[PDB]
RNA sequence: GUGAAGCCAGAGGAAACUCUGGUGGAGGCUCGCAGCGGUUCUGACGUGCAAAUCGAUCGUCAAAUCUGAGCAUGGGGGCGAA
RNA sequence: UGGGGAAAGGUUCCAUGUGAACAGCGGUUGGACAUGGGUUAGUCGAUCCUAAGCCAUAGGGAAGUUCCGUUUCAAAGGGGCACUCGUGCCCCGUGUGGCGAAAGGGAAGCCGGUUAAUAUUCCGGCACCUGGAUGUGGGUUUUGCGCGGCAACGCAACUGAACGCGGAGACGACGGCGGGGGCCCCGGGCAGAGUUCUCUUUUCUUCUUAACGGUCUAUCACCCUGGAAACAGUUUGUCUGGAGAUAGGGUUUAAUGGCCGGAAGAGCCCGACACUUCUGUCGGGUCCGGUGCGCUCUCGACGUCCCUUGAAAAUCCGCGGGAGGGAAUAAUUCUCACGCCAGGUCGUACUCAUAACCGCAGCAGGUCCCCAAGGUGAACAGCCUCUGGUUGAUAGAACAAUGUAG
C-alpha cells in the first residue's frame, strides 16, 4: 500500500505498462471517494473527500483498463 | 563490500563493453 | 586393594585442567636484531583478568620491522603500569618500572620477574602474583650472573637473560581468610578437580595404605623413602626432618 | 510518595518567584532529613 | 544511631566464624571497597574492578594495583630507591 | 481472557524464541514470533555510541544506501568525532616537534 | 520477618568528642507455598495399586539449590564430601 | 481432570459395518475385529558455523588385531586474464582436512475462509529475502568523481583494486525505580437475554483491527553562547560541576506511541422476508472516558557481590590508503525509483499419559517445557465460582463380631 498525495501523479502510475486493474469505492457514511490501482509490486491509493472531481477524473484516466465499483457484500 | 558486488559488477561492465565492441 | 587416590590423578580423565575461559599465555616477545641491539616501543592497550590466576594480565601492541601490520603480546602487569603507557624492550632501553631488559645491562640490587632460565625462552622464573627475584653480582669474563629465587635459592644464569623491571602485581592476596567453604569451592573450580579432600585415615584398607582398624590411627611410621614402590609413597616423602621449625 | 511531593511542590515557588535559590537549597536538604511531615507544615515554616 | 559498637562492615556475617576471624577480615574489606583519588585526573572516583586492578570513573584509565589497596608499601619503597639507584649510577 | 500457544516446534523459552501478545481483527488473542533487537555500533577508540547511525542486525546492513550508513567527515564511522579532533591536533604538533628537534641537533653538530 | 555498610538532619560539650530521628537494603540469616529429600507412627498393604507403594506428621527452600540434551572415564578396571 | 509441544510410540487419526475372541460384571459401545480414506512450504524446521569431543593425512611404535599423533623434524596452496581454440601467460603465499546442536549462532509471511479427517503450506487479498541478466526516469561531468549547516550533523542518489585498522554477531547473579503492549476493575450510550408477591434508572453478553510502509513525537548522550562561593543542580537510593555547572537554543540511537494506507468490501450482534430441496436475500450497529505499591512480558537509566569477572566460528557493514577507468554530443563500475526470471531434497496425521512412553498389563509408580479469570486473604496458602472438560473405575439388599479411616 502506497500514498498519492496529488492527482497528477497518479494518471502517471495508471498510464504505465503493466497498471492491470483498478477500482473506485465510495463510502457513503463519511463521505469519501477512494481510487485503488493494482501495479506489480504494490497497491496504490487515492483519497478525495469532494464529490465532483471524483467523475471528471474517471474519463481522464486512459480507456483500455477496467473500472469496477466494489459491491457491498461479496461472495467468494 | 562483499565480493560478489565488485565481480558482479565487472561482470555487467564486460559484457556491456562486448556486445558494443561486435556491433562497430 | 585397588589404586590409591593420587595415581588415577594421572590418567588424565576427570583431573585435567579448564582452560574455556583462558585466551592465550603470558610470554615476552621472540629474540630479534631490534631487541637484541637496539630498542622497540609498544602500547599498553588493556588490563584484564584471566580466571584461575592472580597477578592481572596487560595487552600490549607492537609494530613490525619488516610486513605493514601489527602484533599483539601479554604479558604480566607490575604494580604501577596503566593504560596507554610507553613500554620499551631491547638493550640500550632505560631502567623504569615496566621496561624489559637484557639482565647483563642491569646493576646489582634491582628486583625483576619473569626472567627467561635460557635466553629465548620467553619467561620462566618468577611470574606469580606479588614476588620478584634479585641479581647480586655479574661476571663480565665468560659472562653469566647470579640471582636469588623467592625461596631462598641462588642460581647462576648467562648473561643474555632477559627480566622486565618491576614487582608483579596482585600485592597480598593470601592475607584475608576464605571463611567459606564456597569461596575454597569457586577459587578450585576454575583449576582442577581436587577440591574436596577425604582423610586416608578414615578409609578402608582396600582404599589407602593408611586404612582400616578399631581405631583411626597410621599404624606404621609416616615417613617414606625416596626410593619405594610406586603406590606406596603416601605421606611425608623422604622427609629430614619433623617438628616445629625455630631458626629458620 | 511524600518526597516526591514536597519536591515537586518546591520546584514551582522558585519558578513563580515566591522564593530565591538560597532558601530553596537549604529547604530541598531540611526535607531530604525528615523534617516536615506533609504539605501544610511546609508552607508554614516558608511563611513564617 | 549508630546501629553498632565495635562490629562494623562484618555484621552480616552475624554470630558466625568466630569473633577474631571476623575482626581480622576487617582490616582488608574496609580498605577494599573505599574510594581513592585519581591520579591522572585528580578526581575522587577510583573504585576496585577485578583482584588487582583499578579504574578511574571520570578519565577512563587503568592501572594495575596491590590486592586490596591502590598502592602497597613494598612497591613503593622499590620504586623510590631504584630511582635514586639509577640516578648515582648513571652520574 | 483467553490463553494463547505457541506456533513452532520450539516449547522452551531460550532467548531466541521471542513472542508478543497481540489482539486479531477476528476478535482472538495469538503470539507473533519476533526477532532479536539490533545494537548500535561503537566508536574505535574511545567506546561510545555513535550518533545518526541506525541499529540493526549484521546482515541487513546489506540492503540500506550508504548515505545512511555513515556521516560525511574524515573517519565518518568507527569515530565519534571529539577522538577525531585529538587525532588532528596530535599529529600536527608531533610533527612541529619533529623537525624542530632535527634541525636543533644537525646545526648543533655543525657546530663542533 | 529481622535490619549490616554508605548518605541527610538535629541536639549536648570549654575542647576531645558523644547522643537522637530518618534513608538505604547486606546475609552460605529466618517463618512458610511449588520443586527436592525421607525423621516418627516401628500406621496401611505385606500370594499388595507396587519385586519399595499409600496416608498423616516432618528436613531445606535464593544457594555447597533442582534439572534436560551433547561428551569423557570400562572390570583387579572406573568413580567415590568414604 | 483445560489448550499445545520436545523425547518415545508408528496408523492408534476419520467414515461404514460386525459372528466368535479382548475391554478380570454386561455390552447395540471401543485405542479390539473387517473394508476404504487421510499428512501439499523460496518464508516453519533439517540442510550452513563452530563448542566440549571423535577420526583421516606427515611420522614413530608393535610378532599382530592395531596404539600414539591433529601442526607436529612435510617440497602440503589460490587469485587474475586472454585466445581462433582446450593447449598458453601473470601475481600473492605458511600451508593449515572432515564430523559433531530439531533447547547454542541464523536472510525472508500476515489476515479471512475452507474438509468427516491437513493447514503460518490449500483458496482470496496484501508482502518480504537471496541469486542472475537487463531497460526507462532521475542524478553527476567542459572546475572531470554532489550540495547545505559555526557545530553535533542532514538528503532519493553522489567512483575506490592490493594491503591494513575498527565495530556488530558477543554473553554473570540479585535489588529497587520509570515508559509500553496484554489482562483485571469503574462510569456513560446503543442492541439482545434473565428475574419481577415486594425492590432494583437493575444483573449478564458483543462494541475487534494483522504483517508490511509514510509522516509527527518519546529517557541517555553530544554541539553553540556565557562564566559559578552568600556554592549550585538534583535521584526513592549523594552523585555531578573551571577537565566548564545553572540558564537559553539545537542534533541524534531507541515505538509494542498518535494519524493515514492495508481496512471494511472483513469478522461479530440484531431485525425483516422468502421455501421439499438446488437456495437464499435486504435493512441497521459496530462509540466516549477514568483509575492502580494490581498480574504477565519487554525496554531504559542506576546500584550491590566476587582470592568466582561470567564461550568460539560462519556471515555483513564502516574507515585509512589511491591502482585502474572515465564526457561535450554524448559518457555512466550512480549502494536512487520502477520494471524481467527462478528458488531443488526430506519431516508435517494422532497421543504426550489414573488407557497411545517405560515398568511382563488398559499397573494408585516414574518421565523435560509454554499460556494462566472472579471472590475472601499479605499471598500461585486453604475454601467457592465462570470459560473449557468430565459424570470413567463391577452392581443390588441388610447394618452382627473383629477391623481400616474420622
Ligand atoms: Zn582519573
Ligand atoms: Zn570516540
Amino acid at each position: 500500500p502506497q500514498e498519492v498525495s496529488d492527482i497528477k501523479k497518479f494518471i502517471e502510475i495508471c498510464r504505465r505498462k503493466d497498471a492491470s486493474s483498478a477500482r473506485i469505492k465510495k463510502n457513503p457514511k463519511t463521505q469519501q471517494i477512494k481510487f485503488k490501482v493494482r501495479c506489480q509490486r504494490f497497491l496504490y491509493t487515492l483519497v478525495l473527500k469532494d464529490s465532483d472531481k471524483a467523475e471528471k477524473l474517471k474519463q481522464s484516466l486512459p480507456p483500455n483498463l477496467q473500472i469496477k465499483d466494489v459491491p457491498k457484500r461479496n461472495k467468494r | 563490500m562483499r565480493a560478489k558486488w565488485r565481480k558482479k559488477r565487472t561482470r555487467r561492465l564486460k559484457r556491456k563493453r562486448r556486445k558494443v565492441r561486435a556491433r562497430s | 586393594g585397588r589404586v590409591i587416590r593420587n595415581q588415577r590423578k594421572g590418567r588424565g580423565s576427570v583431573f585435567t585442567a579448564h582452560t574455556r575461559l583462558r585466551k592465550a599465555p603470558a610470554k615476552f616477545r621472540p629474540l630479534d636484531y631490534a631487541e637484541r641491539h637496539g630498542y622497540i616501543r609498544g602500547i599498553v592497550k588493556e588490563i584484564i583478568h584471566d580466571p584461575g590466576r592472580g597477578a592481572p594480565l596487560a595487552r600490549v601492541v607492537f609494530r613490525s620491522p619488516y610486513k605493514y601490520k601489527q602484533i599483539t603480546e601479554t604479558f604480566i602487569a607490575n604494580e604501577g603500569m596503566y593504560t596507554g603507557q610507553f613500554i620499551y624492550a631491547g638493550k640500550n632501553a632505560a631502567l623504569t618500572v615496566g621496561n624489559i631488559l637484557p639482565l647483563s645491562s642491569v646493576p646489582e640490587g634491582t628486583v625483576v620477574s619473569n626472567v627467561e632460565e635460557k635466553p629465548g625462552d620467553r619467561g620462566a622464573l618468577g611470574r606469580t602474583s606479588g614476588n620478584y627475584v634479585t641479581v647480586v653480582g655479574h661476571n663480565p669474563d665468560e659472562g653469566k650472573t647470579r640471582i636469588k629465587l623467592p625461596s631462598g635459592a641462588k642460581k647462576v644464569v648467562p648473561s643474555s637473560s632477559r627480566g622486565m623491571i618491576g614487582i608483579v602485581a596482585g600485592g597480598g592476596r593470601t592475607d584475608k581468610p576464605l571463611l567459606k567453604a564456597s569461596r575454597a569451592k569457586h577459587k578450585f573450580a576454575v583449576k582442577r578437580n581436587r577440591w574436596p579432600k577425604t582423610r586416608g585415615v578414615a578409609m578402608n584398607p582396600v582404599d589407602h595404605p593408611h586404612g582400616g582398624g578399631n581405631h583411626q590411627h597410621i599404624g606404621k611410621a609416616s615417613t617414606i623413602s625416596r626410593y619405594a614402590a610406586q603406590g606406596q609413597k603416601a605421606g611425608l616423602i623422604a622427609a629430614r626432618r619433623t617438628g616445629l621449625l625455630r631458626g629458620t | 510518595r511524600r518526597q516526591r511531593v514536597l519536591r515537586r511542590l518546591l520546584v514551582k515557588y522558585r519558578a513563580s518567584g515566591k522564593i530565591d535559590k538560597h532558601l530553596y537549597h537549604e529547604l530541598y536538604h531540611l526535607a531530604k532529613g525528615n523534617t516536615f511531615k506533609h504539605k501544610r507544615a511546609l508552607v508554614e515554616h516558608i511563611h513564617r | 544511631s549508630k546501629r553498632t559498637k565495635k562490629v562494623g562492615i562484618s555484621g552480616k556475617y552475624g554470630t558466625r566464624y568466630g569473633a577474631s576471624l571476623r575482626k581480622l577480615v576487617k582490616k582488608q574489606e574496609v580498605t577494599q571497597h573505599a574510594r581513592y583519588t585519581c591520579t591522572f585526573c585528580g578526581k575522587n572516583s577510583v573504585r576496585r574492578t577485578a583482584v588487582g586492578i583499578w579504574s578511574c570513573k571520570s578519565c577512563k584509565k587503568t592501572m594495575a594495583g596491590g590486592a586490596y589497596t591502590v598502592s602497597t608499601p613494598a612497591a613503593a619503597a622499590m620504586r623510590s630507591t631504584l630511582r635514586r639507584l639509577r640516578e648515582i649510577t648513571e652520574a | 481472557p483467553t490463553r494463547v500457544t505457541y506456533r513452532r516446534r520450539n516449547p522452551y523459552n531460550t532467548t531466541s524464541n521471542r513472542t508478543r501478545v497481540i489482539k486479531t481483527p477476528g476478535g482472538q488473542l495469538r503470539v507473533l514470533h519476533i526477532k532479536k533487537r539490533g545494537t548500535a555500533p561503537k566508536c574505535g577508540d574511545c567506546g561510545i555510541k555513535l550518533p545518526g547511525i541506525p541499529a540493526l542486525r549484521p546482515r541487513e546492513y546489506a540492503t540500506i544506501s550508504k548515505p545512511k550508513k555513515t556521516v560525511q567527515r574524515a573517519y565518518g564511522g568507527s569515530r565519534c568525532g571529539n577522538c577525531v579532533r585529538d587525532r588532528i591536533i596530535r599529529a600536527f604538533l608531533i610533527e612541529e616537534q619533529k623537525i624542530v628537534k632535527k634541525v636543533l641537533k644537525e646545526q648543533s653538530q655543525a657546530e663542533k
